[PDB]
């Protein structure tokens, strides 16, 4: 009389062993499907077989012993989402974690749902202002793009999706809807310690109310960490069907693709190359799909992502490293060595990419930075190869001396992303040639006097710039006699 | 004959059949599901059970599930009806434009053309590219490779290459998304409505697209380069005209065997790959080909894992070409477009027979100076130039004079160069090179030569560089 | 209830209950043994079966024999009792002082503090160690690594650490010896009683030591850690007050698990490693850490196998630490010590708003130049210094002269080197290096600054060269 404990809607766990759960019985359980187990701890199928179902675990499975009863749910893995999650933290599951209490969403999302198609998308052409000269001129950034941040541990990658954040809030003070920017930090195998110093930075400048933090923690089980970037993602996405704009950032993927293949190897699936699961590429290129610029018929959405990877010894060119390469839409690399001579942020130009390129960028930016990449690239060579004191032609010369101003200019500190008309105007008294006459090592004190004034006294210029999206031959006429007379004035 | 599936692990379902068991590469259809969820015989695993790999994703899928052979392998839509439409791997549109209504259909498995259907034929394709055209210059029906690391350039290369060729040629065109950035068909679909090679209102579009991308499982991924080549095959064969073949990127085939290889029960052969790759590469290669019916110039984009050319994906891919354009991060690195390495790419038409002696001696002379500066490079770093002869120093400032003169001024790159594109005729390109080697211009300034279309340019460069 | 070995392979034990599984984590109890051997329970493999890990020796365990379920994870003694005791990992006594007679228990394994939980005040803690102090702080309460490859410091470096922060600390300390040397535990044992932070007695110990070293079985060397941080636990929460906890030598914890995976039927992961080396070390080192209840400073010493940074082990480290001293065995040979690569030893604390704007730009310039002399050394090795310019000949030598001026004689070496060891304050620290990039001291032979405290030092020495 009791039909409580069929084996079609329940199963009993066979066997359990790191974050491993063998299930007999569940017979009507779908691929992918979240279960239950009797300790009220949740977990997914995701081996199908004869015998038994593979359940992987999404918490400490000390609790599951061997004859306890699980449950189907009927539902394939999904999280909360909505607007409710702003300025929240929440783990890989969507549970809070902030000690506000429960996240009262009215809309859940599954994790894995497919990337929209050649349809439903437009070229990527709005810019996403990360405010750091080096990234909006040199690569840029579009919405709906997909840009990776890459290099050796402390070369500075957190630190440029940061700012990224806290740049954003110019548009949500701000009155235009359009332009505005939802935020997603997702966490993956960091020290809760970390994470919680980040929140507090974000908090300090302003910018938690509009972003969304997802952590999987190093002592949250595998599962958490590998699910942690699809939940996440999917966070974002409803941002981007439902008209909005969100930027996400995965911190780290490096860490998520060590989960993974430790997951993977606990279900006995046969390692592949590395070590690492044959798919590991599928495992990042499904997600990153996801990050799309949605046409209007669509509602005009999109979701931006900055992928994360930590490289060893300076190594883009390794496996992992190149596999997540060849999914982004570009990569800002950074190395050590420019790091610690001063050139910060420790971008390298030749081997950083947009795949976008100007079609991200306003017409001002485009009007000063549209020939400087490729032009710091052969700098970077001549200048090498000139170290071998051969003659120097004045064409060489006047290279090497455009290139070392330009590289001073496109240092900048932490923590004050810049309005895009500013950096217009500093990279325009460069890229003009006005400083090549001006010593190398007073670049910085320049640009930090030019701009606070231009920005004291020159509002209208500035904003014109802004308000236009463009150097009109009268803000052209204007920027030379104040760069020029300026320029005087500091050289006295 | 009804089946049901009896296992799932990822990609790979195992279904069991009591009576009929559908024969390897058959395509069953899955009972239960909101959109066709197809599956294809990879193996018989025996007590009347099969192995195949998935089409589409298989979340949702249940032990016991139904699941109907339809009693051969996939077979999509081929003939006029695809130009200027968009088919996924299983020949269903995913333009939103409705039916491929089509008079015919065809299996995206087939044998290769045999020996006896071989052409030698072999005429200069010239494509307005210096270094291409110079040095390894492509051919009218040949087998085009494309080379490259991550991110060195392949796909603005293809992209310029269909603009320069596909957009003149009279025949038809296919492209074939493999694993690649749905982005980037989105762009390309958009790129040609623009230009007119695909038309939408009337039937006069010369293009037709398949896709299958990294957003799509392992299953998909490997048979969307059949489907492609399936629907090119038709219009070499069923019509005969000159076909155009494009695949971005072929590697993708290769890549989504591997993810379930395993799975598939294999042993691992070096570096992860399955044990296959050879022979599963041959059987699909082979099919992309000129014959004596018709012809196909096939240009294919060829990913290299870790940039390592030695990688067996890569490494097993030379062997089936005619032209092979290789792509270097250490040349992209230094702002030289197209990153294209001057010493490691080659032409089976590079010939003085084919090509007459003065293209050959020109191409081989830039050759030469190159590998010379190459192997000096490392030795001058050190002990400076100063121990060079006045002629040894000669050659290095020609060779890098050289090097820029390779670098040129895309088209299609104009979102990154912030350059005019430019295109050279095979003519203006040999005279410039042999000029600079003759020292005819010993007395510009490098930069002049960097980034230009004509060595007129160079000289009008270096005019505006003086002052 | 009992249950019954059935399999014996090295620590790895199995064993089958009729009536009642014990969960997984549980310690067992094995029947017929002259001391007391512990089997922690690591899965249940099914069949009324679980595979387990032995804390100590299985020769002599026979396949029939009884197994008693205690009814929990392992659990050792904590509080005030545990200072000036030594114990092992399963909480007994090993210094012949009799019963450790505490009111408390605990069990070795537990739950890391929650999200909620965290602190994020940022606070020095100056050494007097002049790298460390100027380059890569340490912060009171933070996570301190020492990275180093076979005999190039880590202890010496631990010690005089125990020596400059434990003395002059009022709370408690924990010291976890971990796969290394038993005779280095008796000279640590000894050391302390001569100096007083250990008292047999009175009630003034202020050190609690945990030990569990090379001649240690696996299961025992890959728990030591979890034993030695629970007692450092207690002291951070059950008396709210500030705790240091010092460890060495963390990476066996790793190593001792890899020994075991072999066993436990895992697939193997890259160099060989168990593939739960992340989740293992993670549910671990997130236990060690600061919470708003109290404060842990933690010192860890962590080996390179091999000398390889990317090994696993060390760089899934990394991301534990709040400062990183990573020690060198190319700056060691050229006899400056402490080994520290101030070019790859980093701090969370290196920010402006924390240290001041003059400590944080002497710091970026010294890495600066190094950095820059770095670049150079390439094109020194083959022709030398005689051919560069007479610019980057002056880089060269102010890069030298603060290469050794971040050199410093420990007062815990004085045994075996015979200088007196040095501490310098932070302000005489920064000055130092100030002066230096200055150029006042461009006039001073390079061996003026090698192994000395304060800048005065170094002009003294530049005289006493006549
Ligand atoms: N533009 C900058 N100017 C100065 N310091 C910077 C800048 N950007 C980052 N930093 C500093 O560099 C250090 C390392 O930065 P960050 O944590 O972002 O690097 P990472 O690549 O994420 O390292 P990790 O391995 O810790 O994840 C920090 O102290 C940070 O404040
Ligand atoms: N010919 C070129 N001129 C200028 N920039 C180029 C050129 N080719 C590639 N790039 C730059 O490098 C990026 C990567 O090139 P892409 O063709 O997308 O690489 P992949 O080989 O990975 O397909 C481009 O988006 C662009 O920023
Ligand atoms: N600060 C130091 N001053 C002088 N010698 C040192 C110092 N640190 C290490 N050494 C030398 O290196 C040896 C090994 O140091 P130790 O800490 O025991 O190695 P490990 O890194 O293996 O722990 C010491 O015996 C001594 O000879
Ligand atoms: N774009 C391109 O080929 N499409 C346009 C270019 C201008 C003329 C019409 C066609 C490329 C697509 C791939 C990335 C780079 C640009
Ligand atoms: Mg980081
Ligand atoms: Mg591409
Ligand atoms: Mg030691």
């Amino acid at each position: 009389a009791d039909t409580s404990v069929d084996l079609e809607e329940t199963g009993r766990v066979l066997s359990i062993g790191d974050g491993i759960a063998r299930v007999h019985g569940l017979r009507n359980v779908q691929a992918e499907e979240m279960v239950e187990f009797s300790s009220g701890l949740k977990g997914m199928s995701l081996n199908l077989e004869p015998d038994n179902v593979g359940v992987v675990v999404f918490g400490n499975d000390k609790l599951i012993k061997e004859g306890d009863i699980v449950k189907r749910t009927g539902a394939i893995v999904d999280v909360p989402v909505g607007e409710e999650l702003l300025g929240r933290v929440v783990d890989a599951l969507g549970n809070a974690i902030d000690g506000k209490g429960p996240i009262g969403s009215k809309a859940r999302r599954r994790v894995g749902l497919k990337a929209p198609g050649i349809i439903p998308r437009i070229s990527v052409r709005e810019p996403m202002q990360t405010g750091i000269k080096a990234v909006d001129s040199l690569v840029p950034i579009g919405r709906g793009q997909r840009e990776l941040i890459i290099g050796d541990r402390q070369t500075g990658k957190t630190s440029i999706a940061i700012d990224t954040i806290i740049n954003q809030k110019r548009f949500n003070d701000g009155t235009d809807e359009k332009k505005k920017l939802y935020c997603i930090y997702v966490a993956i195998g960091q020290k809760r310690s970390t994470v919680a110093q980040l929140v507090k930075r974000l908090t300090d400048a302003d910018a938690m109310k509009y972003t969304i933090v997802v952590s999987a923690t190093a002592s949250d089980a595998a599962p958490l960490q590998y699910l942690a970037p699809y939940s996440g993602c999917s966070m974002g996405e409803y941002f981007r069907d439902n008209g909005k704009h969100a930027l996400i950032i995965y911190d780290d993927l490096s860490k998520q693709a060590v989960a993974y293949r430790q997951m993977s190897l606990l279900l006995r699936r046969p390692p592949g190359r590395e070590a690492y699961p044959g798919d590991v590429f599928y495992l990042h290129s499904r997600l990153l799909e996801r990050a799309a610029k949605m046409n209007d018929a669509f509602g005009g959405g999109s979701l931006t992502a900055l992928p994360v990877i930590e490289t060893q010894a300076g190594d883009v060119s390794a496996y992992i490293p190149t596999n997540v390469i060849s999914i982004t839409d570009g990569q800002i690399f950074l190395e050590t060595e420019l790091f610690y001579k001063g050139i910060r942020p420790a971008i390298n130009v030749g081997l950083s990419v947009s795949r976008v390129g100007s079609a991200a960028q306003t017409r001002a930016m485009k009007q000063v930075a549209g020939t400087m990449k490729l032009e710091l690239a052969q700098y970077r060579e001549v200048a090498a190869f000139a170290q071998f004191g051969s003659d120097l032609d004045a064409a060489t010369q006047q290279l090497l001396s455009r290139g070392v101003r330009l590289t001073e200019l496109l240092k900048q500190g932490q923590y004050s992303p810049m309005a895009i008309e500013e950096q217009v105007a500093v990279i325009y008294a460069g890229v003009r040639g006005y400083l090549d006459k001006l010593e190398p090592s007073k670049i910085t004190k320049f640009e930090n006097a030019f701009l606070s004034h231009v920005i004291s006294q020159h509002q209208a210029l500035l904003g014109k710039i802004r308000t236009d999206g463009k150097i009109s031959e009268e803000s052209d006429a204007k920027l030379k006699e104040i760069v020029t007379n300026f320029l005087a004035g500091f050289e006295a | 004959t009804t089946g049901r599936i009896v296992a799932v692990i990822g990609a790979v379902v195992d279904v069991q059949f009591d009576e009929g068991l559908p024969p390897i590469l058959n395509a069953l259809e899955v009972q239960g599901r909101e959109t066709r969820l197809v599956l294809e015989v990879a193996q018989h695993l025996g007590e009347s059970t099969v192995r195949t790999i998935a089409m589409d994703g298989t979340e949702g899928l249940v032990r016991g599930q139904k699941v109907l052979d339809s009693g051969a392998p996939i077979r999509i839509p081929v003939g006029p009806e695809t130009l200027g439409r968009i088919m996924n791997v299983i020949g269903e549109p995913i333009d939103e434009r409705g039916p491929i209504k089509t008079k015919q259909f065809a299996a995206i498995h087939a044998e290769a053309p045999e020996f006896v259907e071989m052409s030698v034929e072999q005429e200069i394709l010239v494509t307005g590219i210096k270094v291409v055209d110079l040095l390894a210059p492509y051919a009218k029906g040949g087998k085009i490779g494309l080379f490259g690391g991550a991110g060195v350039g392949k796909t603005v290369l293809i992209m310029e290459l269909i603009n320069n060729v596909a957009k003149a040629h009279g025949g038809y065109s296919v492209f074939a998304g493999v694993g690649e950035r749905t982005r980037e068909g989105n762009d390309l679909y958009h790129e040609m409505i623009e230009s007119g090679v695909i038309n939408l209102k009337d039937a006069t579009s010369k293009v037709a697209l398949v896709y299958g991308q990294m957003n799509e499982p392992p299953g998909a991924r490997a048979r969307v380069a059949l489907t492609g080549l399936t629907v090119a095959e038709y219009f070499r064969d069923q019509e005969g005209q000159d076909v155009l073949l494009f695949i971005d990127n072929i590697f993708r085939f290769t890549q989504a065997g591997s993810e379930v290889s395993a799975l598939l029960g294999r042993i691992p052969s070096a570096v992860g790959y399955q044990p296959t790759l050879a022979t599963d590469m041959g059987t699909m290669q082979e099919r992309i080909t000129t014959t004596k019916k018709g012809s196909i110039t096939s240009v294919q984009a060829i990913y290299v894992p870790a940039d390592d050319l030695t990688d067996p994906a890569p490494a097993t891919t030379f062997a089936h070409l005619d032209a092979t354009t290789v792509l270097s991060r250490a040349i992209a690195e230094l702002g030289i477009y197209p990153a294209v390495d001057p010493l490691d790419s080659t032409s089976r038409i590079m010939d003085p027979n084919i090509v007459g002696s003065e293209h050959y001696d020109v191409a081989r002379g830039v050759q030469k100076i190159l590998q010379d500066y190459k192997s000096l490079q490392d030795i001058i770093a050190i002990l400076g130039m100063d121990e060079l002869s006045e002629e040894d120093k000669l050659t290095v400032s020609r060779a890098r004079k050289i090097q820029r003169f390779l670098s040129q001024p895309f088209q299609v790159a104009e979102v990154f160069t912030g350059h005019l594109g430019k295109l050279v005729p095979l003519k203006e390109t040999i005279k410039g090179f042999q000029q600079i080697l003759a020292g005819e211009y010993d007395h510009l300034p490098e930069q002049a030569f960097y980034m230009v279309g004509p060595i007129e340019e160079a000289v009008a460069k270096a005019d505006k560089l003086a002052e």
